[PDB]
């Protein structure tokens, strides 16, 4: 078990730093630059040097802060994002939780709490604006997050995340739910806090939002939890709305199908990050609550309608 | 009819989101009156054995229920497995 | 050109294709050549406990077939 | 109401500005800008020097539109001295002043996009800005601060074969302008961002001293190029 | 028309 | 008062989950369903005041089934006397309670 | 295709549940033979334990009626080891 | 398993916090640890009453959170015998959940 | 894991003590998020995984919205922490001394009452059905869709009228 | 048993917290929410120990009227806080007239 | 002989700081458009691994571009003090060098060396983005060649 949690947790941190590496490289390729290829063999050494350098960067204990809550926020954010990864289905999950997608939804609702704890306990007006817009991003994302995670999972009929693997062996899940996939994508941009719907760590809005007072290793923990949440909910959109091929004798073909589909989905996540202009929280609350909340409730109505329209109800 | 048709035509041009939510909500309204499969899910959920159906005491009144499981006379599911 | 994203994406890719393969192979190693049974309901856990007691070495992964009796 | 200082160091204030905002909520009540964080005393310092020594201030005052301001200062000095420029130098004035117009509008669209949050024409337009600063360095020898427009016409001639490279820049610049117009005008984010926000009346745009692109955004026709013919 | 809609 | 709207209409808005022995989602039994059913079938047609005197044995038996208080006292006393006999030395080490037992099946 | 997959998956669950509904009285005959044996092991090692303390009958149940009270987790496995007790009461729940 | 992954995850995050703290040098001063408002003396305390304007939308989030909590047992609710009963009443429930937002959108509650 | 729910309910008593001695409500929101996580694994150790996890989700969302409310409106110049006032920290020390005295008097002083501390672990769940399939509490929560439809209708009308309540109050 | 006695000791301390006022009425709303949280924990351990699945959405309707009542009190404190500036209960001394 | 181990760990602990140096999204200048020209994809920041982070707490080095006036001077130094103690100063521009233009003016600080410790001086009112790429490379090799664990070992 300990060898399994080492080979799950240490390669996901190395792959998260290498995701930051290929994020900056494909982001700079979008912005017509070659990217950080000098310091590594084709640049395979730069966010490892960032995670090294932010250790002996000086941390900050300000006058105005409360230091216990100020230091208990990023350690809970790292524990949060690295223990959100364990009810992921994969071929076979490490935690075979019976209703684990509600734990995913609950700890992603916990993911928009450590940012508010940080933005209060930093004791800056800038961090307080970032904390209030993190509350506004909760107000935006959370009910449409739960309704998209409810209504298309009513077609699977169970909150066990293992039962979605057997559902979509021959066909994908974006073919029965194409508006639900793109509305899940634009709500998971709000939970992930990436540059379409990033409104609480922005250099043009505030001075980087909620990371005003956070230097060094705690800022490395917040960046760690940030990019762990990026690859995490890329894997969530991968594991719900697209269906890879399952052979029960060969899970490795399923894992490399997961690899190519998750690499194109993380490529379109950082492509949709680096393309668009960045929102304002008035029209974020306006387009979600006025436009995309009754569309989620109406496709939720149509997902009430479908198992009595045909075929019976799904299995337990 | 033309005034309300120009109202719903211009709403689907300008802001079609609420009116397509209302359209598929009315489609979910008009679903189960003309749905032919709407009386099958309740008897499928009746036919699944979540509990143990308690075997009855044999008293020899009539063979309304079978005295043997695997012979197909009795309440079967052969029109449900062919669905 | 567009070649330079690909070895960084491949060294991200081996670090993202390790964990599911590693947990499936270590599931095969830890549970008798089989996989770990998921207990969604209590019937699977009672069958799990009856297999642990039937094997009798307090381990469920070996299983007694027709050759026990 | 918090008396929040917006601060120079926040990068959407362009490095310099102390706004203060007595804001209730995030609905900002009043915003009081104390400019003066970059006050250099150029109008005091111009007096103690000669005119040709007073030329390269106007490289640096509007520093994202340089050769337009030394065109302005040298057309003021030439109107003081009653000296007409030569017409080849006048076409050099309007050509490099419209390279400077493309410069300032690239910075305007770019820093507007960076302040909203579109970080993409902070690099895509800046590659063609580096292509223009090759021409700036070809004529003067400095990428930004030329001091190439003098009183009595421009300083030197162009290097040879420049105008072919200006033409090969300008045939390729139009697809990138249409590309940014594809990426940032027809989209939904900018359409949600920039509608019925910050409207000024034409009475306020005349009475507030607004000029140029503020007046053209308010709809009145007041370019200073065809209404007042200079150069 | 309907096509623009 | 009581005002008896569900009693007049005959439809149970909340009367069908009043007790522990009510109908269940796919018939999975509550604990001491037999005890609560015997107490309700004792208590029907006698009233509350005479139900206190007449079904006192059935109420005490059902309350002992639910709270398990004398069962808790019985397990606590047998664990205390097992602990005292283990300190005394009369008690053998239990083969069926030491983990070395033959498991059935 | 979701209709065809839902109907074949409900046929698969009703096949596995038909195997369960034919398999329960082998499980139930296993269940009452163990829970009478572990209670008889509790009754055997009650007369060894409390033969000295007065007014306490062995095999005593405080319930008044002669019907079979269902045995609890505590009354079933409370005399056994703490590891087997935690594996009984935290078995399905902590297998996570 | 979930307890030991939460325990070893918070222990690795705690030793990441400890190797953030005790590995560099330790030297602070008052101008260093002064709070940040782009480098200025405090015009006001940050802990002051903020009169933000998304308050009714925030309470509508709390009521919609409660509404999706009663919506949440639906994959077990679809496995029932009274399919038409749960169908008509759940249609009524999510219809009035949409109708509360329809009244807020009519009466300008989301601005 | 025999004394798991007892040490969780002792942590619940410590967190409810930290809420009970009443700081500035930011620290009360942090302590009540801690106690809501404690109650989440308290229900999630019993066997019903749906109830405590969905009220963990509800208390995370509602505690986040009242946390934004108490960093918006209800704050002052000097926030009172648990350690900023010595009455609060001294009452915390007196409260944990009182709970040590309470488990002392329920452990070895008289040992008379319905509350027992020798009964740890085995009197946690009294009887759970081992062979049945429908033992997960999600269908028990989902019983309000089929059998208990009236209180479901009542609660949905309550939140409809509550949306009308908040749009009547906050204008 | 012991978990329920520690639950009712947490409820008695939550009642001692909500039957006094120290700084704000917001912290009294927080005390009422912790009170109804431990009430939920009591309701779920009774309805889970008794193995009664019929009384299991009684915690759902308890949380519905809990968070709806806290929602009503938050709109109430919005109105009294933007009336009074700060929402202290010691400023509420004009109802004795 | 642990001095080789100390110097190799010092080069390994300075390799991360010389490679992944994070500057500050600064302003204050005519010269500050050339920070954006290093950001521009001809003479690139991010190829060497240079990322414009707005916060001082995220920043590792302040590139002071240009005009340092008397109103901006406590706003400069209150930002620079709150930058945490791995901190270097590049001074882009002759106004950040010595008060290049506006030297004998009334409200310009006469160089940024008057206020902050400046580790490297970049000349130019255009400093070319090649020239501040040289400044980033030479500050990079300066904090490479500083020896903190070596002077800790012979202490
Ligand atoms: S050195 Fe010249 S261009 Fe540079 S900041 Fe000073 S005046 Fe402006």
């Amino acid at each position: 078990f300990f060898i399994n949690i080492l080979t799950l947790l240490v390669p996901i941190l190395i792959a998260m730093a290498f995701l930051t590496l290929v994020e900056r490289k494909i982001l700079g390729y979008m912005q017509l630059r070659k990217g950080p290829n000098i310091v590594g063999p084709y640049g395979i050494l730069q966010p490892f040097a960032d995670a090294m350098k932010l250790f002996m960067k000086e941390p900050m204990r300000p006058l105005t802060t409360s230091m216990s809550l100020f230091i208990i926020a990023p350690t809970l954010s790292l524990t949060l994002a690295l223990s959100l990864w364990v009810p992921l289905p994969m071929p076979h999950p490490l935690i075979n939780l019976n209703l684990g997608i509600l734990f995913i939804l609950a700890t992603s609702s916990l993911s928009v709490y450590s940012i508010l704890w940080s933005g209060w306990a930093s004791n800056s007006k800038y961090s307080l604006f970032g904390a209030l817009r993190a509350v506004a991003q909760t107000i935006s994302y959370e009910v449409t997050m739960a309704i998209i995670l409810l209504s298309v999972l009513l077609m699977n009929g169970s909150y066990s995340l293992q039962t979605l693997i057997t559902t979509q062996e021959h066909m994908w899940l974006l073919l029965p739910a194409w508006p639900m996939a793109m509305m899940w994508f634009i709500s998971t941009l709000a939970e992930t806090n990436r540059a379409p719907f990033d409104l609480t760590e922005g250099e043009s809005e505030l001075v980087s939002g909620f990371n005003v007072e956070y230097a060094a290793g705690p800022f490395a923990l917040f960046f760690m939890a940030e990019y762990t949440n990026i690859i995490l909910m890329n894997a969530l959109t991968t594991i719900i709305f697209l269906g890879p091929l399952y052979y029960i004798n060969l899970p490795e073909l399923y894992s490399t199908n997961f690899m190519m589909e998750a690499l194109l989905l993380s490529s379109t996540f950082l492509w949709i990050r680096a393309s668009y202009p960045r929102f304002r929280y008035d029209q974020l609350m306006h387009l979600l609550w006025k436009n995309f909340l009754p569309l989620t409730l109406a496709l939720c109505m149509w997902h009430i309608s479908l198992p009595i329209f045909t075929a019976g109800v799904p299995p337990y | 009819a033309g005034r309300i048709s120009a109202f719903l035509k211009n709403a689907w041009a300008k802001e079609p989101v609420l009116v397509v939510s209302f359209s598929v909500w009315g489609l979910a309204i008009i679903m189960p009156m003309i749905s032919p499969y709407t009386k099958y899910a309740s008897m499928i959920n009746k036919a699944t054995p979540y509990n143990y159906p308690v075997p009855v005491r044999d008293d020899g009144n009539m063979p309304d229920v079978p005295s043997h499981p695997q012979d197909p006379l009795g309440p079967s599911l052969d029109w449900l497995k062919n669905l | 050109m567009w070649f330079e994203i690909l070895p960084g994406l491949a060294i991200m890719g081996v670090c993202l294709v390790i964990p599911g393969v590693s947990t499936a192979y270590i599931h095969k190693f830890t549970n008798g050549g089989k996989e770990k049974r998921v207990a969604r309901v209590q019937y699977q856990w009672y069958l799990m406990e009856r297999d642990r007691r039937i094997s009798g070495v307090n381990r469920y992964y070996v299983s007694k077939g027709l050759e026990n009796i | 109401n918090m008396t929040l200082n917006f601060g120079p160091q926040h990068p959407a204030a362009h490095g310099v500005l102390r706004l203060v905002l007595e804001l209730s909520g995030e609905m900002v009540r009043k915003c009081d800008p104390h400019i003066g964080l970059l006050h250099r005393g150029t109008e005091k310092l111009i007096e103690y020097k000669t005119y040709l020594q007073a030329l390269p201030y106007f490289d640096r005052l509007d520093y994202v539109s340089m050769m337009c301001n030394e065109q302005a200062y040298s057309i003021a000095v030439e109107k003081l001295l009653n000296i007409q420029p030569p017409p080849r130098a006048q076409w050099i004035r309007v050509l490099f002043g419209e390279i400077t117009r493309i410069l300032n509008h690239i910075m305007a669209v770019t820093t507007h996009a960076l302040d909203i949050g579109a970080m993409t024409p902070f690099f895509w337009m800046f590659e063609e800005r580096e292509k223009m600063f090759e021409f700036y360095e070809r004529v003067s020898g400095a990428r930004m601060h030329a001091a190439y427009i003098r009183p009595g016409g421009v300083h030197q001639d162009l290097p040879l074969g420049l105008l072919d490279d200006i033409y090969e820049f300008s045939k390729n610049f139009s697809l990138r302008i249409d590309e940014v117009e594809e990426m940032l005008t027809n989209n939904r984010i900018w359409r949600n961002r920039t509608v019925d926000i910050g409207v000024v009346t034409a009475e306020d745009a005349l009475n507030y001293g607004f000029s140029g692109v503020m007046l053209r955004g308010s709809g009145i026709q007041w370019d200073l190029r065809k209404t007042q013919p200079y150069d | 028309d309907m096509k623009s809609a | 008062p009581f005002l008896d709207i569900q009693k007049k209409l005959g439809i149970s808005l909340d009367r069908h989950f009043m007790f522990l022995s009510a109908e269940q989602p796919y018939k999975n039994a509550a604990r001491c369903h037999a005890f609560e059913k015997e107490w309700i079938e004792c208590a029907h047609g006698i009233g509350g005041t005479r139900a206190k005197k007449e079904c006192k044995i059935e109420f005490d038996d059902f309350e002992e089934c639910l709270l398990r208080y004398k069962t808790m006292r019985r397990m606590h006393d047998i664990k205390k006397q097992r602990e005292k006999l283990m300190k005394e030395g009369k008690y053998t080490p239990p083969p069926h309670h030491s983990g070395r037992e033959e498991p059935r099946p | 295709r979701m209709m065809r997959w839902n109907q074949e998956r409900r046929r698969l669950l009703i096949e596995d549940l038909e195997a369960r509904i034919a398999l329960m009285p082998l499980f139930q005959a296993e269940k009452d033979r163990r829970t009478l044996q572990i209670l008889r092991e509790n009754l055997e090692e009650e007369a060894i334990i409390m033969k000295d303390v007065p007014n306490w009958k062995v095999g005593e149940s405080v319930f008044h009626t002669t019907r079979w009270v269902p045995p609890l987790i505590g009354e079933m496995y409370g005399l056994r080891t703490k590891e087997e007790m935690s594996n009984a009461n935290f078995g399905f729940t902590w297998y996570t | 398993n979930l307890y030991t992954v939460i325990f070893i995850n918070i222990l690795l995050s705690l030793t990441l916090i400890l190797v953030a703290f005790w590995l560099p040098q330790m030297n602070l001063y008052s101008e260093k640890a002064n709070p940040y408002e782009c480098g200025f003396d405090p015009t006001s305390s940050a802990r002051l009453p903020f009169s933000m304007k998304f308050f009714l939308v925030a309470i509508t989030f709390l009521l919609f959170d409660l509404e999706i909590a009663l919506l949440l047992p639906l994959p077990w609710a679809i496995q029932t015998i009274k399919t038409s009963t749960m169908m008509i009443m759940a249609f009524i429930l999510v219809t009035i959940l949409s109708l509360g937002l329809a009244y807020e959108w009519t009466q300008k509650g989301l601005e | 894991m025999n004394n798991y729910i007892f040490v969780l309910s002792s942590l619940f008593l410590v967190g409810c003590l930290g809420l009970a001695l009443k700081p500035s409500p930011i620290y009360g929101g942090l302590g009540l998020i801690v106690s809501g996580f404690v109650g989440c694994l308290m229900v999630l150790g019993f066997g019903g995984s749906f109830l405590g996890l969905m009220v963990f989700l509800i208390y995370l969302g509602g505690m986040l919205v009242v946390f934004g409310y108490t960093t918006a409106m209800a704050t002052e110049e000097y926030p009172e922490t648990w350690g900023s006032n010595w009455l609060i920290l001294g009452f915390l020390v007196l409260g944990v001394i009182m709970e040590v005295f309470l488990i002392c008097v329920l452990n070895y002083y008289d040992e008379v009452g319905v509350i027992n501390l020798d009964g740890l672990g085995d009197w946690l769940m009294y009887e759970v059905d081992d062979v049945g399939v429908m033992l997960e509490g999600g269908i028990g929560v989902a019983a309000m869709y089929s059998c208990a439809t009236w209180m479901m209708v009542v609660a949905g009308w309550s939140l409809f009228a509550g949306i009308f309540i908040i749009i009547e109050i906050t204008r | 048993p012991s978990t329920f006695f520690n639950l009712t000791m947490a409820f008695s301390l939550s009642l001692l917290g909500t039957l006094m006022f120290r700084s704000h009425l917001m912290s009294t709303l927080l005390c009422l929410e912790g009170m109804v949280l431990s009430l939920f924990i009591m309701t779920s351990v009774t309805s889970l120990n008794s193995n009664s699945m019929s009384s299991m959405p009684i915690p759902i309707t308890i949380l519905v009227f809990a968070a709806c009542e806290a929602a009503v009190g938050l709109a109430l404190l919005v109105k009294v806080s933007n009336t009074y500036g700060t929402d202290y209960v010691q400023n509420l001394n004009l109802l004795q007239c | 002989r642990a001095e080789y181990v100390v110097t190799k760990l010092d080069d390994l602990i300075n390799w991360a700081r010389r490679s992944s140096l994070w500057p500050m999204t600064f302003g204050l200048a005519c010269c500050a458009v050339e920070m954006m020209h290093m950001a521009a994809p001809r003479y690139d920041m991010d190829r060497f691994g240079v990322v414009f982070r707005a916060s001082p707490r995220q920043a590792d080095v302040m590139i002071v571009a240009g005009t340092l006036t008397n109103k901006m001077a406590p706003a400069l130094r209150k930002v620079y003090d709150q930058m945490p103690e791995p901190r270097y100063v590049v001074s882009m521009g002759s106004c950040a060098n010595g008060g290049g233009y506006y030297h004998y003016s009334y409200s310009v600080v006469r160089g940024c060396d008057r206020i902050v410790p400046v580790d490297i001086y970049v000349p130019g009112c255009p400093p070319t983005a090649e020239a501040l790429l040289y400044g980033i490379l030479q500050l990079q090799r300066k904090i490479k060649r500083e020896q903190k664990l070596k002077i800790w070992y012979r202490r």
